[PDB]
Formats: C-alpha cells, sequence, structure tokens
C-alpha cells in the first residue's frame, strides 16, 4: 500500500529527528551528577551526538535522574517531569535512582524513582561511569528508533 | 606544508578501498582514519591500532554489519565486543 | 536550577533584584546516613564516607579511618601513610578544579571547565587503577590501604604532575586579570575574621580573611 | 609557613601609569584571553570515537557480577554466605542445602543490582573466588526487573565472561 | 508599496510557523503540565506583584537624553549650510549642555542604583 | 518578480541561521578541546535539520496563568522584525532603497525589544519577568550611545543612505578613520543583540531561561531564529559600516563575496568572544555604558563634527 | 580537527551569497540588464517618468538614442 509506505517513511523521519536532537534537563541530585558532568567533558563530548543540556523543563526532552531521590525532593522531581512537553523520556542513572541503592532502607529515601515517574532506561552502577551513561543514552536513541506512532495511527 | 596534508587526505580515501569504502566508514563510524589491522573477530568485527595517536584513540574496532541475527549496519553498540577483544580494546592488557 | 549546585531550595526575599533575605532550605539530599551507619559494622560503614562529599572521596575515607584507628589504638604503616597523603593531595586537586570551574561556570565563564575536566579525567584514571573505581574507591581503610599500588602507577602520576602547572597557568590567564571576572568577584561576599571564626567557618573561608590556620 | 595572594602594590611612575591607561582603554588583557581561546582552537581535541574507541580500564575495575567455576565445570561457590554477611547494601540473598551428591551448594543466589553499590567487598570476602565483579559495564536495561539477578543469570555471566575474568585475576591476584 | 509587501510577507511567514507549531504535534495538556515554573516548587506569590525599579532615575533621564539624539540627527545636513560658524557653535553648544547634564547627574549621585 | 526577490532574501537567511547554530557549537567545542556535533550527518551537517524537525514536532505549551494574545504575538513579532531588518542592506544592491536606511534600522531594532518585554510579561512567571526587566535596563544602557556613535560615524558619509557607504569607503576602510568609535560600536552591538558577555535576558546560569523560560517547541524555535538572524544582521551592518568592500558595477558578485566573508569574520568573532569571558552584571553594564562610553562618545561626536569643517572635508550630499 | 568546522562555514557562506547575487540578477532582469535606476530625489524621479513617457512602450529602461531626431 502507498499509504503504509508513506506513514513508514514519515515515521522514520520523525524518529530520526527526535533521537538525533535529545536535550536533557540540567538536573543533578548527587554523586551520579558528577559522572554526568564527565559525559559532557571533552573526553566523551555528549554534544557531538546532538545531546545538549538546557535548564528549562519546557525546552527539554530527557530527564536524567542522577542521584538519590529523597521524600522531600520527590514532589519537585515529579513537578519538573510534568512540565516537560511531550514526547519526553526519563533515564534512571545509578543505584539510588534505580532502586534506592545504599539508602534503600532509609526513612527519607524513595526506593526507586520509578515509583514517581515512568522510566525508559535503567543505568546500573554507583556511580555508572560516563561511558556506561553514554551507552544508556545510545540505547535510548535505539529505543526511540523503534517507535512507530504513525504506523499505529494508520492501522487504527 | 598544506599540500602534504592534502596528500595525506587523498591517501586516506585511497587507503579505505576506494571512494565507496571511504564513504561507508565515514557514515558508519564518523571516522576515516587508517590503522594497522590487529585482528578480526569470529563475529566479523575488525580491530585496528595506531600507536601514534594519543592514548584513547590508538585502538579501535570497526563493528560487523551482521551480528547473531540482527542488522548492525547502523545499530551498533559496545556490547557486541567479545570478552577477549573487550580486554584488549579497553587497554586492560597490551597483548591481543 | 543550574546555579543551585545540587538539590538546594533557596528561598529569597527580593526588592527588585536586591536580596533582602536568604533562607536556604536543605534536606533534599538527607538520606539518613548516620542511622544507617549505626546499623553497619565499621568496615561496612566506610563506603558512606565516599558518598558524603562526592568530590573529595579519599579525604572523607581518611578522616573516618583516622577516627577508627585512634579508637583502636593501632598505627598504619609508613608506606600506607605516604600513599594516603599522596592521594589526599590528588583529591584536593580534584576538588579545587571542580570548585573553581563550577564557580566560573555560574559566573558565566564556561570555557575553563572543559579544559580542567580532562585533567580530572586523568586523575579519575589514577583512582581506578589503584582501586577499580574512578570515584567511590573505598581504598583508605581503618588499617591502612586496601591494596598496594600497581607496578607502574608512580611513573604515570609523575607524568601527569609535571604538566599540570601549565593548565593552572592557562586557567589563571583566563580568569585572574580579567576585569569582568574581578568585577564579578572583588568585594563580593566580604566576611570579617571575627565573623568567620564565630560562625564556624573553616578552610579557605578563614584564610581569605587573613586568619592563619591550616590543620 | 604562608604566602600572600593579594598583597602587592602598583607602581606609580608615569611609564606604569601609561601602561595601565593603555590596558584600560585598549583592552589588552581581554585580547590575552582571546589569544588563549584561539590557541586552544588549534589543538587536537581530547574526544574519543565511542563506541568504536573506549576509555582505558584496569584489571581491578569493578563491573557486573559473575559466579565462577573450577576448571572441571563444578561451581566454586560453597554457600559460606560471607558475601551476604559483608555486603553493606544487603544486596545478596542466599539459600543453600545439601546437593543430591551431598555437596554444599546454593539453591538461591540473588544480587539486587539496584541495591548494589559496586564496592567489591564481596569478592574480597569470598574465600574461593566464587563471586567476582567482572569487567563489563554496558548492561543498561529497559525495565527494573531485568536488574534483579538470580543464580542462573550470574552463572550465565560467569560462563560468558570467564575468559576475560581469569585473565584479569591472573594480572591482579599477587596484589591481593 | 514594496515595503508593505515585505512586511506582510514576513508577518505571514512568522504566523504560519506559529500555526504549524500549534497544529502539527499531539497535545496532551493537563493542569500539572501548564502550572507556572519556579524550579519544582509552587510559587509563593503572584508574578503580577510590584517589582521595584532601582534604576528609576536613569530611566527618567534616558527619556530626556533620547530626545537629544533627535536634535542631533539632522547634523549631517546642517554641515551643508553657508553659516558654518553659526552651525558649529550651535552643534557644540547642544553637546556641551548634554555633557553638563550628565556631569550634574553623575556628581549628585544620580547614576547610582537605589539599595 | 519582487516576490521572488523577497523569498530569495528570506529563505537563505533562515538557512544561514540554521547552520550558524551548527557553527557555534563546533567553534565553541573546538575552543573547549572537544569536537561538537559530528555524528548527525557528515561533520554534523544535518544537525540543524534534526533540531528544527524536533522542535516543530514537539508539544507547544500555553501557560495557565499567561496572557495568550501577547504570549503568541511576541515570537511572531521577533521573527518578522528580524527578517525585516535585512531589506535595506546593500549587498551591493538593496532590496529596498531608502533615503534614511540607518534610521530605519535604528527604529526597527528599537521595536524588536518589545518582543522580549511582552514575552516575559505575558508568561506571567517570575523568571520571565526578571528577564524582561533586564531587557528594559539593557536598552536604557545602550540606546543613546549607539545612536550617537552612528551619527558620529555617518558624518563622513553625508547621508543616512546605506549604499552611499560603499562610495565613501572606495579607497580606505572607515575603521582607519574612526577605530575608537568602532570599538564602542562593536561592544554596543554585543549588548544590543543580547550576546555574551552581555546576555542578561536569558541569564542561563542566573535565571534558568530568563524571558522565554515558559516557551517550548516552535515558539521557542522562533525566538532562537530571531536572535541568530539578528547576530548575522548586526555583523553585516558593521561590515558595511566600517570595512567597505570595493564595488564593480559590472561584477557585483565580487562585492557580494567580499561582504559575506567580512560578515562571517565578525560573526565568528562574536562566537569567539562568547567562549572567552564571564558574564557582566547588568548594573555594571549600565555603568560601563553611561560612565565610560557616553562621555567618550560625546567628545568624539564633537570631534567628528568639527574635523570636516576644520580640514574642509565635508561630504557631498545635501 | 579544527578544519572540520569549515564545512558548516562553507554552507553558511553559500547561503549568505544568495541574497545579494539574486537581487543583482533580478535588478538586471527587470531593468533591461543596464542596472536599476536610483531615485533618491524628485529630479531623478522626473527623469525616470520622462523616460517612461518617451519610451513609446511605457518602460523607463528602454532608451531612445539619436535615432529619434529624424
Ligand atoms: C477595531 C477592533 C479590533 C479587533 C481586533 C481583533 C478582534 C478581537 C479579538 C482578536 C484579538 C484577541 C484574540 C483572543 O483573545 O483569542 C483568545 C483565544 C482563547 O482565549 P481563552 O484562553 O479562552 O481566554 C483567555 C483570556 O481571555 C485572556 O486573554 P488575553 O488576556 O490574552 O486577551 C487579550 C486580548 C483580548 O482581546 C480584547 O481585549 C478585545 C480586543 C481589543 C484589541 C484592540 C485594542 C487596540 C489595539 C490597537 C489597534 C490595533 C489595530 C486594530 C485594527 C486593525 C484593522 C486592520 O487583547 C489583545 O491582546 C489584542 C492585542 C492585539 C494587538 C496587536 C498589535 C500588534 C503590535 C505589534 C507591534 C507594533 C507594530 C507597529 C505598528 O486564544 C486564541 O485564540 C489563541 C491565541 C489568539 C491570539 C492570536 C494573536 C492575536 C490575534 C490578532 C489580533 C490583531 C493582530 C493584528
Ligand atoms: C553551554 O552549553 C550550550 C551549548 O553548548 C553545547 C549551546 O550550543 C547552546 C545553544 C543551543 C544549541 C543546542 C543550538 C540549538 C539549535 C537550534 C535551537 C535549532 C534552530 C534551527 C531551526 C529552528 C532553523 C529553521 C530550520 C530550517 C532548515 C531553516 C530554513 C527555514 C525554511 C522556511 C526554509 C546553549 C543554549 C548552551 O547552553
Ligand atoms: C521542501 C521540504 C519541506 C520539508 C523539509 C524537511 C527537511 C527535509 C528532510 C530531511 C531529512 C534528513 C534526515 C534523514 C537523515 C538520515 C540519516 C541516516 O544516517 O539515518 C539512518 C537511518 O535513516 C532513517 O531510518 C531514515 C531517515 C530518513 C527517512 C525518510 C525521510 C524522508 C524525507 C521526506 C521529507 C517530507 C517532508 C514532509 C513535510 C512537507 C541511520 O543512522 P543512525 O542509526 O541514526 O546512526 C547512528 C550513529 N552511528 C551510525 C554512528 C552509529
Ligand atoms: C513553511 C511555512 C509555510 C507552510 C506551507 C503549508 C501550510 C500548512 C498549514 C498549517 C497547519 C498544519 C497542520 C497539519 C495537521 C492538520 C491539523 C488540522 O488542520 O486537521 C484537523 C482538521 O479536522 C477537524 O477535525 C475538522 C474537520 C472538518 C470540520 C471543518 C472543516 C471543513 C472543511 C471540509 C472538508 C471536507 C472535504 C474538503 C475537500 C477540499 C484538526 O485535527 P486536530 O486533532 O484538532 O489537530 C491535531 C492534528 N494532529 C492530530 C495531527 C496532531
Ligand atoms: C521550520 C522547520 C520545520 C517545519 C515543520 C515541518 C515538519 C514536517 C514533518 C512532519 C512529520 C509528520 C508529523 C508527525 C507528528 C505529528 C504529531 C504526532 O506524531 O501524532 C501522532 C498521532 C498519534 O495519535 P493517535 O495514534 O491517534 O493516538 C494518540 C493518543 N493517545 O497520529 C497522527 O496524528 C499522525 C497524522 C499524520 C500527520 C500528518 C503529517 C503530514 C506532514 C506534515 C507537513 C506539515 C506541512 C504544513
Ligand atoms: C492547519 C489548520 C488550520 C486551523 C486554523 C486554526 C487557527 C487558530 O486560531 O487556532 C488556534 C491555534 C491552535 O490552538 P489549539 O486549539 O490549542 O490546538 C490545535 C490542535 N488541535 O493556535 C495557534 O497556533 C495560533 C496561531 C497564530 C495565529 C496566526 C496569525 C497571527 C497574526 C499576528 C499579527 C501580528 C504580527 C506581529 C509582528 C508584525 C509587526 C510588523
Ligand atoms: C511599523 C512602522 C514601519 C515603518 C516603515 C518605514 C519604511 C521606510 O522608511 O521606507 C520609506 C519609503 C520610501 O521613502 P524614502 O526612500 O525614504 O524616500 C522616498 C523616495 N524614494 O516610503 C514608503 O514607501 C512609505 C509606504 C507606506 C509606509 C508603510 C506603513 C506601514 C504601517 C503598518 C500598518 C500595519 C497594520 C496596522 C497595525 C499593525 C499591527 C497590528
Ligand atoms: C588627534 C585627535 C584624535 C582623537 C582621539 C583619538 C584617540 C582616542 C584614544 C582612546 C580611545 C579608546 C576607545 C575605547 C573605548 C572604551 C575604553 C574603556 O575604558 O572601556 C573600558 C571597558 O570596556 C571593555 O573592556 C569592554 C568589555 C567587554 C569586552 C567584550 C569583548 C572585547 C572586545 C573584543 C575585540 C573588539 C573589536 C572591536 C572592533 C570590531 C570592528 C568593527 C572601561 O571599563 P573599566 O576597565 O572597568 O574602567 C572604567 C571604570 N573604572
Ligand atoms: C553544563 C555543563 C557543561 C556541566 C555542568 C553541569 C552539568 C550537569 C548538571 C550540573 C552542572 O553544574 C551545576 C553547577 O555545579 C554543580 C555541582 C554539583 O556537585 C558538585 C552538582 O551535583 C548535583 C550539580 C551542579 C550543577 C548541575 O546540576 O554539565
Ligand atoms: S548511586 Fe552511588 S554515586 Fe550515584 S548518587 Fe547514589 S550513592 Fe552517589
Ligand atoms: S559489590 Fe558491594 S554492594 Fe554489590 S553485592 Fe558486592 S558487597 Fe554487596
Ligand atoms: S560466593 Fe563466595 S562468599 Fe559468597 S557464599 Fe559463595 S563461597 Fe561464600
Amino acid at each position: 500500500s502507498r499509504g503504509e509506505y508513506v506513514v513508514a517513511k514519515l515515521d522514520d523521519l520523525v524518529n530520526w529527528a527526535r533521537r538525533s536532537s535529545l536535550w536533557p534537563m540540567t538536573f543533578g541530585l548527587a554523586c551520579c551528577a558528577v559522572e554526568m558532568m564527565h559525559m559532557a567533558a571533552p573526553r566523551y563530548d555528549m554534544d557531538r551526538f546532538g545531546v545538549v543540556f538546557r535548564a528549562s523543563p519546557r525546552q527539554s526532552d530527557v530527564m536524567i535522574v542522577a542521584g538519590t531521590l529523597t521524600n522531600k525532593m520527590a514532589p519537585a522531581l515529579r513537578k519538573v517531569y510534568d512540565q516537560m512537553p511531550e514526547p519526553r523520556y526519563v533515564v534512571s542513572m545509578g543505584s539510588c535512582a534505580n532502586g534506592g541503592g545504599y539508602y534503600h532502607y532509609s526513612y527519607s529515601v524513595v526506593r526507586g524513582c520509578d515509583r514517581i515517574v515512568p522510566v525508559d532506561i535503567y543505568v546500573p552502577g554507583c556511580p555508572p561511569t560516563a561511558e556506561a551513561l553514554l551507552y544508556g543514552i545510545l540505547q535510548l536513541q535505539r529505543k526511540i528508533k523503534r517507535e512507530k506512532r504513525l504506523r499505529i495511527w494508520y492501522r487504527r | 606544508e598544506l599540500v602534504q596534508v592534502l596528500r595525506r587526505g587523498l591517501q586516506q580515501v585511497s587507503g579505505h578501498g576506494g571512494l565507496r569504502g571511504y564513504l561507508r566508514v565515514l557514515f558508519r563510524a564518523n571516522d576515516v582514519r587508517v590503522g594497522t589491522l590487529v585482528g578480526e573477530d569470529k563475529y566479523g568485527n575488525k580491530y585496528y591500532e595506531d600507536n601514534k595517536q594519543f592514548f584513547g584513540r590508538h585502538r579501535w574496532v570497526i563493528y560487523t554489519t551482521e551480528m547473531n541475527g540482527r542488522d548492525t549496519f547502523w545499530d551498533v553498540d559496545g556490547s557486541m565486543v567479545p570478552p577477549e577483544w573487550h580486554r584488549w580494546l579497553h587497554c586492560m592488557t597490551d597483548d591481543p | 536550577h543550574p546555579a543551585a549546585h545540587g538539590v538546594l531550595r533557596l528561598v529569597m526575599e527580593l526588592s527588585g533584584e536586591m536580596v533582602r533575605k536568604c533562607d536556604p532550605h536543605i534536606g533534599l539530599l538527607h538520606r539518613g546516613t548516620e542511622k544507617l551507619i549505626e546499623y553497619k559494622t565499621y568496615l561496612q560503614a566506610l563506603p558512606y564516607f565516599d558518598r558524603l562529599d562526592y568530590v573529595s572521596m579519599m579525604c572523607n575515607e581518611q578522616a573516618y579511618s583516622l577516627a577508627v584507628e585512634k579508637l583502636l589504638n593501632i598505627q598504619p604503616p609508613p608506606r600506607a601513610q605516604w600513599i594516603r597523603v599522596l592521594f589526599g593531595e590528588i583529591t584536593r586537586l580534584l576538588n579545587h578544579i571542580m570548585a573553581v570551574t563550577t564557580h566560573a561556570l555560574d559566573i558565566g565563564a564556561m570555557t575553563p571547565f572543559f579544559w580542567m575536566f580532562e585533567e580530572r579525567e586523568k586523575m579519575f584514571e589514577f583512582y581506578e587503577r589503584v582501586s577499580g573505581a574512578r570515584m567511590h574507591a573505598a581504598y583508605i581503610r581503618p588499617g591502612g590501604v586496601h591494596q598496594d599500588l600497581p607496578l607502574g602507577l608512580l611513573d604515570d602520576i609523575y607524568e601527569f604532575s609535571k604538566n599540570f602547572s601549565f593548565r593552572i597557568d592557562e586557567l589563571e590567564e583566563m580568569l585572574t586579570n580579567n576585569r569582568i571576572w574581578r568585577n564579578r568577584t572583588v568585594d563580593i561576599g566580604v566576611v570579617t575574621a571575627e565573623d568567620a571564626l564565630n560562625y564556624g567557618f573553616s578552610g579557605v573561608m578563614l584564610r581569605g580573611s587573613g586568619i592563619q590556620w591550616d590543620l | 609557613t604562608y604566602k600572600f595572594v593579594n598583597m602587592r602594590e602598583p607602581s606609580m611612575d608615569m611609564k606604569s601609569v601609561t601602561d595601565r591607561a593603555a590596558q584600560t582603554l585598549l583592552w589588552t588583557e581581554l585580547v590575552r584571553g582571546l589569544g588563549m581561546t584561539l590557541s586552544y582552537l588549534f589543538r587536537e581535541p581530547a574526544t574519543i570515537n565511542y563506541p568504536f574507541e573506549k576509555g582505558p580500564l584496569s584489571p581491578r575495575f569493578r563491573g557486573e557480577h559473575a559466579l565462577r567455576r573450577y576448571p572441571s565445570g563444578e561451581e566454586r561457590c560453597i554457600a559460606c554466605k560471607l558475601c551476604e554477611a559483608v555486603c553493606p547494601a544487603q544486596a545478596i540473598t542466599i539459600e543453600a542445602e545439601p546437593r543430591a551428591d551431598g555437596s554444599r551448594r546454593t539453591t538461591r543466589y540473588d544480587i539486587d543490582m539496584t541495591k548494589c553499590i559496586y564496592c567489591g567487598f564481596c569478592q574480597e570476602a569470598c574465600p574461593v573466588d566464587a563471586i567476582v565483579e567482572g569487567p563489563n559495564f554496558e548492561f543498561s536495561t529497559e525495565t527494573h526487573e531485568e536488574l534483579l539477578y538470580n543464580k542462573e543469570k550470574l552463572l550465565n555471566n560467569g560462563d560468558k565472561w570467564e575468559a576475560e575474568i581469569a585473565a584479569n585475576i591472573q594480572a591482579d591476584y599477587l596484589y591481593r | 508599496m514594496n515595503i508593505m509587501l515585505t512586511l506582510l510577507t514576513n508577518v505571514t511567514l512568522a504566523s504560519l510557523l506559529v500555526l504549524i507549531a500549534f497544529w502539527l504535534p499531539q497535545l496532551n495538556a493537563y493542569s500539572e503540565k501548564t502550572s507556572p515554573y519556579e524550579c519544582g516548587f509552587d510559587p509563593m506569590g503572584s508574578a503580577r506583584l510590584p517589582f521595584s525599579m532601582k534604576f528609576f532615575l536613569v530611566a527618567i533621564t534616558f527619556l530626556l537624553f533620547d530626545l537629544e539624539i533627535a536634535l542631533l540627527l539632522p547634523l549631517p545636513w546642517a554641515s551643508q549650510t553657508n553659516n558654518l560658524k553659526t552651525m558649529l557653535t550651535m552643534a557644540l553648544f547642544l553637546l556641551i549642555l548634554l555633557a553638563a547634564s550628565l556631569a550634574y547627574e553623575w556628581t549628585q549621585k544620580g547614576l547610582e542604583w537605589a539599595e | 518578480m519582487f516576490m521572488i526577490n523577497i523569498l530569495s532574501l528570506i529563505i537563505p537567511i533562515l538557512l544561514a541561521v540554521a547552520f550558524l547554530t551548527l557553527v557555534e557549537r563546533k567553534v565553541l567545542g573546538y575552543m573547549q578541546l572537544r569536537k561538537g556535533p559530528n555524528v548527525v550527518g557528515p561533520y554534523g551537517l544535518l544537525q540543524p535539520i534534526a533540531d528544527a524537525l524536533k522542535l516543530f514536532t514537539k508539544e507547544p505549551l500555553r501557560p495557565a496563568t499567561s496572557s495568550i494574545s501577547m504570549f503568541i504575538i511576541a515570537p511572531i513579532l521577533a521573527l518578522s522584525l528580524a527578517l525585516t531588518m535585512w531589506v535595506p542592506l546593500p549587498m551591493p544592491y538593496p532590496l529596498i532603497n531608502m533615503n534614511l536606511g540607518v534610521l530605519f534600522m535604528l527604529a526597527m531594532s528599537s521595536l524588536a525589544v518589545y518582543s522580549i518585554l511582552w514575552s516575559g510579561w505575558a508568561s506571567n512567571s517570575k523568571y520571565a519577568l526578571i528577564g524582561a526587566l533586564r531587557a528594559v535596563a539593557q536598552t536604557i544602557s545602550y540606546e543613546v550611545t549607539l545612536a550617537i556613535i552612528l551619527l558620529s560615524v555617518l558624518l563622513m558619509n553625508g547621508s543616512y543612505t546605506l549604499s552611499t557607504l560603499i562610495t565613501t569607503q572606495e579607497h580606505i576602510w572607515m575603521i582607519f578613520t574612526s577605530w575608537p568609535l568602532a570599538m564602542m560600536w562593536f561592544i554596543s552591538t554585543l549588548a544590543e543583540t543580547n550576546r555574551a558577555p552581555f546576555d542578561l535576558t536569558e541569564g542561563e546560569s542566573e535565571l534558568v531561561s530568563g524571558f522565554n523560560v515558559e516557551y517550548a517547541a516552535g515558539p521557542f524555535a522562533m525566538f532562537f531564529m530571531a536572535e541568530y538572524a539578528n547576530i548575522i544582521m548586526m555583523n553585516a551592518f558593521t561590515a558595511i559600516l566600517f570595512l567597505g568592500a570595493s564595488h564593480d558595477p559590472h561584477t557585483p558578485e565580487l562585492y557580494t563575496i567580499n561582504f559575506v566573508l567580512k560578515t562571517l569574520a565578525l560573526t565568528i568573532t562574536f562566537l569567539w568572544i562568547r567562549a572567552s569571558y564571564p558574564r557582566f552584571r547588568y548594573d555594571q553594564l549600565m555603568h560601563l555604558l553611561w560612565k565610560s562610553f557616553l562621555p567618550l562618545t560625546l567628545a568624539l561626536c564633537m570631534w567628528h563634527i568639527s574635523l570636516p569643517i576644520m580640514t574642509a572635508s565635508i561630504p557631498p550630499q545635501s | 580537527m579544527w578544519f572540520e568546522i569549515l564545512p558548516g562555514i562553507a554552507v553558511m557562506a553559500a547561503c549568505l551569497f544568495i541574497p545579494g547575487m539574486a537581487t543583482a540578477h533580478i535588478h538586471k532582469f527587470t531593468n533591461g540588464g543596464k542596472e536599476k535606476r536610483v531615485a533618491h530625489f524628485s529630479y531623478q524621479w522626473n527623469l525616470m517618468e520622462r523616460d517612461r513617457r518617451i519610451s513609446g512602450v511605457n518602460r523607463y529602461h528602454v532608451t531612445k538614442g539619436l535615432e529619434n531626431i529624424d
């Protein structure tokens, strides 16, 4: 069918643009943020993949939870997640964000940020190296490549 | 001089097996450097070195276009390296 | 906020852009570390001190190890103490790079950060070779250090150390004599020596006010 | 033993005054900063071509966990539970019983990878080199459940990474 | 007539870009998403409250100084007159009084922002 | 056929802005010992296209507490004015030939600030308001000095016609006659375009996003395009003003190439400056413009009024 | 690389070439190829209107030389 071919090509084009231009929110919680900085530094240079930090949630596509999420902080993380225009993605980075980690049995720690927001990629480590975070980012790009919103819409 | 740098560029495009191989490596790895083939993989990955590059750029892999079942012409990742070449590539040892 | 330097909620009262009042609200990174330490053995509590101040990991390990060694009435061997002081100074370099470059980045001078973070990366490699981790090493233990240095680490530390002064020089060329940087830094946040002593300040916050004190 | 960082007085001679006036009006130090950035423009960047190029690592590097075997194919782990006792994050869960041939072996061996701090205390504590932190670090998952490792997953990791793990141990065990 | 066409074209292009931006993508607007942004916590007061101007006197002074550029802008044509001696005296007179205005405001601490 | 000319001016400007962004990232990266975009396309040549396609397919957000009419009008005004400032520029022939082209650019640049003002106010958020008020202070700082500098320089031209500037500099660049004015003009263009070290309105480290903090998707993309088109336009104006290319009426493309090369040199100098200096404080910007630039500018205005009469050097036009 | 910045600068330069060259070519095309007449003052406009009147085809650009003097 011609229509199916057209929606497939438009799907690929949109998927390509989104993966290519991923803007994470300038947002860091704890130790893991330091490795995030090392991903932006010369050695790795995330900017060369089209990945640039932007402070505003309105101009951001990706949230990287890089650090422990405490109970006091969870409403603010949820709020800045909700202020991201869609499509939006969340990368959970480090043991603390993934499941609580070293502070899993604390009265003031959220046992995993996926209780608060939906997570796309879980990056293990304490902290994950800058290379491991880069691997997770490229995995998120690969996942975005697989999405077929237009094909799904056409089939409806 | 500048002309010798241009000649280096032309021997770099000549050194990748022609213009189409040059374009393949440029669009597959965003790099067109020429190095000594250290070895090959049982899965098709090729491993090169160039000790005149600074530490970090002196060893690299051109990944296979066809891993176990999936097409990897564009979709490559660091997890495709087998453990022995993983040890060599991350400079844990000097011996391939 | 990029300028927040972490999970800090600073509530400010402002008249125009003038700051009438600062109310720092903290606790957004309170993890209950001390109770958790009360639930661990002395060796199990050591990796918490890595994660207290995540830019000076081995210094925190050293402070905790000194406390426990004092309580145990034992003595680390001389080679361990030399290793500890060497890695404490490397860690001080790491921390000072992070502090100066993030301060410049807030001010607006974004470039020196990228120049200095390659050096930070080279020191992370030193950390990793000795312990297997670029950050939370857990190398310094209440008895000395966990493992002996690998057989070629001193040479690489020497090679790094004989080039770093030029990088500091480039940083100083960028910042020290710039009139914009001096306008953003001279006479800002002036604290007197007596106020610094009473408020509990330590380190540079004392030494900038002329107090002659280094532990 | 101390030095002063800002206790220098400026010369008041006419030549000095004219040099400072030239600095103020013609912006000499700003041109110095421009020269420094221009110098860095012509250097080779320190960037590496990831994933084609990798960052250097060490035999002591702590990565994904694995359970090892003896050369006969028999598992090394004997269920002493020292790794479970030492783990500061309580990330290890162990259940054991006598095997059909009377051997002391585990029936449950879990590591919660989202609890783990990757400290390496368990491989220090293991008396038979059964649990190791292998060299791998590229194991990001798309779901949280994939990071809850059981004994099958860890034995598979050991089987998959033994060639590199043994070579890493051979290069570091004399420092241990 | 050409300039009117140019202005219409530019405004039409910008408005079409806004219309595409608002009608092409999928919108999922909800109350949490549209709430005002203040770094993760809800704002204390209104953003429509009085916001003090500390440079208020420079702003009033800018009004008078801006009108003096209107008086100095015809100077290129005034240099073509035969009474160059009268013209130059008037041009310099206007710039001297302009500088004197700045000197008075500067010395009387008028250029300092209120604290 | 005039419509074809309008399109032939508009579309290439937008393409140059899109690639200017790629150029800034690459220049800043290499100045910071890294590479910048080099994956999305060869040498990152497709990165601007991916950025544009991403921004025009993402969800535009209208704030709940905002005023919609101004909120939507402001980016339209910004982009349309940025495109309109190009029409009187002679390269070497202008699309629109004006007797007072300099005054036209002055007035439209003055009107361009209201995009930032109305955007910040209509967002109805505190950071946007702080950015808008910083724009107010910035305009107050630079406007008088910029106008007087332009007048002092154009006392050598004899008119406000932009094409006459080509004839004036037939033998020598005007920067050899008025370099003290050129320095202050360059700094005032940095302030007027909200560029570092004078980029107070965005205030990224300080105010997160400044005036457009509440803008997303396409409207934010329009603000970004307007700002970069203004960078190019102001540098082209400076190149025409101070570094006058020689024009052969039978081979105008030589002038076009020379002028474009000079404009690129000045824009690259803007990007070079952004990577070298810390940000000003906005009251310090006001004090710099009012206590240093203004007295020198007044004195040099008197000097440039007196000098042609002193040496019998008055230019031709009425 | 630093010479990898050059492709983007070349694209931008090519884009910035187009407006001036296009304006020159369109001026030549619509003005008879002899350059667009400039009318800053009413005397030049009067000359243009006289040219249009005497051109016999209502085009200012068409020029009548000494072949109209019998
Ligand atoms: C007049 C025009 C109006 C519309 C203008 C819109 C802009 C024109 C369209 C521009 C499209 C250019 C983008 C496509 C480039 C694809 C790049 C290519 O390399 O992607 C490959 C795959 O290509 C994509 O699957 C398809 C991209 C194109 C899809 C069809 C595009 C059709 C365009 C039709 C335009 C229609 C406009 C409709 C509105 C009018 C895989 O690469 P990737 O895996 O990432 O690489 C990872 C990094 N590695 C390689 C180093 C590891
Ligand atoms: C580069 C600058 C110039 C561009 C040049 C092209 C200009 C493009 C025009 C700009 C608009 C772009 C919008 C593209 C998507 C279409 C949106 C809308 O127009 O379509 C629907 C219009 O349909 C409406 O439901 C009404 C349909 C019928 C009611 C009134 C229409 C009467 C016309 C009669 C049609 C019958 C056949 C006519 C044959 C000629 C509205 O659906 P809606 O969900 O809200 O909007 C979201 C669109 N999504 C889904 C793609 C995300
Ligand atoms: C025979 C009669 C001749 C008539 C006299 C001619 C000779 C005149 C000699 C003096 C000319 C000096 C002109 C310079 C004007 C500004 C000088 C100045 O004082 O400004 C500085 C500040 O100005 C700056 O430094 C600007 C800061 C921002 C810098 C941004 C980038 C730096 C510029 C890059 C290169 C510029 C290239 C410009 C030319 C471009 C080509 C058009 C003052 O500030 P402070 O040092 O803080 O001290 C005053 C309060 N105590
Ligand atoms: C923007 C670039 C090039 C770098 C700098 C940077 C990031 C990402 C995130 C942040 C950041 O710097 C700011 C300011 O300084 C710290 C210091 C921190 O601790 C040292 C910390 O931990 C949460 C967070 C921050 C900010 C932060 O979130 O990439
Ligand atoms: S996972 Fe580890 S490194 Fe990351 S924030 Fe938590 S304790 Fe710090
Ligand atoms: S590495 Fe540390 S936290 Fe992880 S399982 Fe071993 S002992 Fe527990
Ligand atoms: S892995 Fe080692 S320490 Fe843990 S139970 Fe088995 S034998 Fe004991």
